RNA sequence: CCAUAGGUUAAUGAGGCGAACCGGGGGAACUGAAACAUCUAAGUACCCCGAGGAAAAGAAAUCAACCGAGAUUCCCCCAG
RNA sequence: GUUUAUUAAAAACACAGCACUGUGCAAACACGAAAGUGGACGUAUACGGUGUGACGCCUGCCCGGUGCCGGAAGGUUAAUUGAUGGGGUUAGCGCAAGCGAAGCUCUUGAUCGAAGCCCCGGUAAACGGCGGCCGUAACUAUAACGGUCCUAAGGUAGCGA
RNA sequence: UUGAGCCUUGAUGUGUAGGAUAGGUGGGAGGCUUUGAAGUGUGGACGCCAGUCUGCAUGGAGCCGACCUUGAAAUACCACCCUUUAAUGUUUGAUGUUCUAACGUUGACCCGUAAUCCGGGUUGCGGACAGUGUCUGGUGGGUAGUUUGACUGGGGCGGUC
RNA sequence: AGCUUGACUGCGAGCGUGACGGCGCGAGCAGGUGCGAAAGCAGGUCAUAGUGAUCCGGUGGUUCUGAAUGGAAGGGCCAUC
RNA sequence: GCCCGGAUAGCUCAGUCGGUAGAGCAGGGGAUUGAAAAUCCCCGUGUCCUUGGUUCGAUUCCGAGUCCGGGCACCA
């Protein structure tokens, strides 16, 4: 999956943006801890405000 | 019993076709693995036996998308 | 290995690229720096069993722009056959009963021709015609009684090609001083050639990879297509 | 058995054939013969032979 | 810690039985093929769950064929 | 001691003992679609299977076949992956024979690929095998012995109608 | 880190006559060297220690081709490649280790709960293994469904069809 | 021994033998060939055994069919495995 | 049916990235010992299964085919 980054993490840092992640990397560590989010394209607007605003 | 708590998916029969087409009753037991999901609207680890392709389903509609169609039919988690 | 002569025109073609037949001849006239004029030479790896007899590539082809060169043609007739081949253009034509003369030192040419009623005596003591590639056969087209037309395609610019026993043939088809589009209608007029001359049982891409190269040149691959 | 079994192809576009066997063993040439065919009603050249 | 699990009380409903019919989950063998395994027997016997007075199905991503018909179900032909 | 209750109570079975082998614990194994339980609320001086059957003297030769326990260069090889080639359809180009892009589709089936089998080394208190034809020891006879039959080896002790 | 394909880049070939550790077909009587050569002096290196290649350097201004031989002639130069082999890279895989957040926990502890079950939590030890589902090959009388012909001086054997 | 391919293709009145399936003989007719000067002969070999039903597929030919139309796939027919 | 390997002297077998094809067993003989044993050596009766291709040259390398050995595939 895309999913985004809200921490900074290892080989994909950037404190937001979209990589294709594994479903084993997100759903199990990053989403389930707080390092990420899937990409139901209501998010990828959402943070997107952040970045602008 | 081995049926997933989300697509409901169960046990199906069927038949073991070998190569002379031998008719022999079998059955297709689901891929479950009791999976420890976390709610951020409830701050717990709920876990759920469910099957392969009910954990991606979790993924699309959420784990709390999943477990308000749960409460609904009676599903208790 | 190479020398700067040679590395500085390596760099004027991409190893990784297959070129087009129209921007190999232009290309190609840039990879000849050498002090003479060089001869375009193009090979291709034929996906044929070159140690098969129902499978090999052997024939004789017209340039439509000869191969800019000299050939000194040697034709051995008998009878008539001998003014035929003289009136014909033939520099030397030596008669059957003297072509003992010819290998002693009378031995100076490129191409052999003969008459199939003179194959008797020419077919022996070939051992110095058959490993230069001179010896007459009516396959490489220069066994016929019309050695008249045969000498004319030679001094034309009638080139002949044969595929080694290793699956690998090639063949001159001018020099890099002709214009680029001349040499792409000589160039072409061999790669449709020897897809005439293509086996039946030949299995697989018979054009498997086409390159073109010069005298002091390297390679660059083209599309036959 | 060993005799084995062939079949002559008509030597014209037409796609007729006669069948029949020969001796592969002391007979390993190619089959010729001239048989009539059906299609182009003429005595037409049948070669093909295993 | 919050929050839940849990505990208590109250209201409502459910539980059982029952000849057939009905939907769904399970699902043979004997027998026939003059044997026999594909096949047939049969999705029948039987087991189990649920509901009604009917149940089930049901308002086209269906057929037809250039002319139309227009949900489902049932009966007679089509056709052994 | 046990056994065919009701024609066989025996040389059968069981038996302490001995041997091989499996098992490191959530054991092997067994009952079960699963859970679980038994094995055992035990821990290799334990437990399960098999074989033999107090004790005394001892328990040989043979690893080809069939199994088991290992190793291993090369060879073959499933699912899956889908390289090439061929065919159907058709925009266009052809005055017509014909060919025919993209897309779609059908078909053909390289490459990727562990076990297994074969091969090789062991195991016979594993299933079993432990025989034929000749020559010979200077009275006969027999055969200590020596070849062969290529099936692995061809009867030690003891005993023997 | 490495086994194999693939693509450039460099090595690489001891039948015999012989100036000599000749790959086969082709182009080819000249390119090469003052963008500083032969010829000597070392290191690295292949290896049948026969011989050859090369960076650096000394030096400094040559080295060659039918040659008369060889079935086949050039380290004179350049291409498409093979045999063999080495190093980057690319591609498809393989191996092992570390880590923890799933998963396992018939370790300890706490609570529900004066409870050997179970559930939640904490912690420790393992760890993307184990295990399980689907597909697949092998194995498989443990088990299940059956076949295992008929003539025939009865049947069986033999023979026959 | 010379010349060659009638061991050919579409039919065949009539007749023989079998429960049937099936098999066998057949002058002659039409088209196209070989041999002989010609009259004629040849639809394998002196004749009689040298054999394999069906179903299911493969190959070539034939627009016969082409589940909306135009094709194709498939099927059918002939030859054949 | 597909694929790999094998077929070598009378027998059992080794062998090559393309070229005088060897060993053992047996028999005759020789050497050696004073002699009989042993031991060692010499002596060979081949289209290298069959038909082609490349080559100056094929038991080799390649293609087809046959027998045999191993595995897999094998629904009229």
């Amino acid at each position: 999956m895309q999913v985004i980054l809200l921490d900074k993490v290892a080989n994909l840092g950037s404190l937001g943006d979209q990589v294709n992640v594994k479903a084993g990397y997100a759903r199990n560590f990053l989403v389930p801890q707080g390092k990420a989010v899937p990409a139901t394209k209501k998010n990828i607007e959402f943070f997107e405000a952040r970045r602008a605003e | 019993s081995r049926v997933c708590q989300v697509t409901g998916k169960r046990p199906v029969t069927g038949n073991n076709r070998s190569h002379a087409l031998n008719a022999t009753k079998r059955r297709f037991l689901p891929n479950l693995h009791s999976h420890r999901f976390w709610v951020e609207s409830e701050k717990r680890f709920v876990t759920l036996r469910v099957s392969a392709k009910g954990m991606r389903v979790i993924d699309k509609k959420g784990i709390d998308t999943v477990l308000a169609e749960l409460r609904a039919r009676g599903e208790k988690y | 290995k190479l020398t700067k002569r040679m590395r500085v025109i390596r760099e004027k073609v991409d190893a990784t690229k297959q070129y087009d037949i129209n921007e190999a001849i232009a290309l190609l006239k840039e990879l000849a720096t050498a002090k003479f004029v060089e001869s375009v030479d193009v090979a291709v790896n034929l996906g044929i069993d070159a140690r098969k007899s129902d499978q090999n590539v052997r024939g004789a082809t017209v340039l439509p722009h000869g191969t800019g060169r000299s050939v000194r043609v040697a034709v051995f007739t008998q009878g008539a056959n001998a003014e035929a081949a003289k009136a014909a253009g033939a520099e030397l034509v030596g008669m059957e009963d003297l072509a003992d003369q010819i290998k002693k030192g009378e031995m100076n040419f490129d191409v052999v021709i003969a008459s199939p009623d003179a194959m008797r005596v020419v077919g022996q003591l070939g051992q110095v015609l058959g490993p230069r590639g001179l010896m007459p056969n009516p396959k490489v087209g220069t066994v016929t009684p019309n050695v008249a037309e045969a000498v004319k395609n030679a001094k034309a610019g009638q080139v002949r090609y044969r595929n080694d026993k290793n699956g690998i043939i090639h063949t001159t088809i001018g020099k890099v001083d002709f214009d680029a589009d001349k040499l792409k209608e000589n160039l072409e007029a061999l790669l449709v050639a020897l897809k005439k001359a293509k086996p039946t049982q030949a299995k697989g891409v018979y054009i498997k990879k086409v390159s073109i190269s010069t005298t002091m040149g390297a390679g660059v691959a083209v599309d036959q297509a | 058995g060993i005799r084995e079994k062939i079949k002559l192809v008509s030597s014209a576009g037409t796609g007729h054939f006669y069948t029949t066997t020969k001796n592969k063993r002391t007979k390993p040439e190619k089959l010729e013969l001239k048989k009539f065919d059906p299609v182009v009603r003429q005595h037409v050249i049948y070669k093909e032979a295993k």
